[PDB]
């Protein structure tokens, strides 16, 4: 029951989301090994993901979390790159498919830096790169990221040496 | 896995790279909604 609605580049909502993508690119200490060498994107399409049951599932949990955290859902908009983006948009996120080997425990990972999530669009560490050219720095092939509404609630602050 | 006792998520905050923004972990699929699907290319630096 997922519907994808194309946003017009003339629309302030498109421009706003593009700006979040572009403005959160950073240099990565792998020199581009995982996600490629770039300072900016060419945004080709931005689609709103509409799914009533997944949304109600999210807002139901958001309410529980809010009530457990002095009425503060601590809701953020965060990036997520994954080979399984097409499954995520139809089936939702699924903690039975958490990232087992993530630094911060087996869970579902999100990034403020769009370019961090870009490192995972082709797999862990970029996998073997784009399917057509096997190039983690492919400038030709289209990539897809999700920009997700994420409820953090009371978030455990873990400082990492990254 | 489970979130820390009494917590709903983890904030992973870089303490070495000052330009690196945070990463976040949740432990229930219901705590995220995939709101926008962004199709893009990385661009070759000029
Ligand atoms: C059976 C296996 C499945 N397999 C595979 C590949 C894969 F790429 C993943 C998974 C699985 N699973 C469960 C995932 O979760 C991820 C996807 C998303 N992902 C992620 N991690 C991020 C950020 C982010 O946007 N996405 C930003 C913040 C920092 N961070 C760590 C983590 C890796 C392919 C392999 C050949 O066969
Ligand atoms: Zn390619």
């Amino acid at each position: 029951g997922t519907i994808l609605i194309d946003l017009s580049p003339d629309d302030k909502e498109f421009q706003s989301v593009e700006e979040e993508m572009q403005s959160t690119v950073r240099e990565h200490r792998d020199g581009g090994h995982a996600g490629g060498i770039f300072n900016r994107y060419n945004i080709l399409k931005i689609q709103k993901v509409c799914n009533k049951k997944l949304w109600e599932r999210y807002t139901h949990r958001r309410k529980e979390v809010s009530e457990e955290n002095h009425n503060h859902a601590n809701e953020r908009m965060l990036f997520h790159g994954s080979p399984f983006v097409n499954a995520i948009i139809h089936k939702g996120f699924d903690e039975r498919h958490a990232y087992i080997g993530g630094m911060f425990g087996a869970g579902i990972y999100f990034a403020e830096n769009s370019s961090k999530s870009n490192q995972y669009v082709y797999g862990i560490g970029g996998g073997t790169g784009c399917p057509v050219h096997k190039d983690r720095s492919c400038y030709i092939c289209h990539r897809q990221l999700l920009f997700c509404r994420v409820t953090l609630g009371k978030s455990f602050l873990q400082f990492s040496a990254m | 896995a489970h979130s820390p006792p009494g917590h709903h998520s983890v904030t992973g905050r870089p303490s070495v790279n000052g330009l690196a923004l945070a990463e976040y972990v949740i432990y229930r699929g219901e705590q995220a909604y995939p709101e926008y699907l962004i199709t893009y290319q990385i661009m070759r630096p000029e």
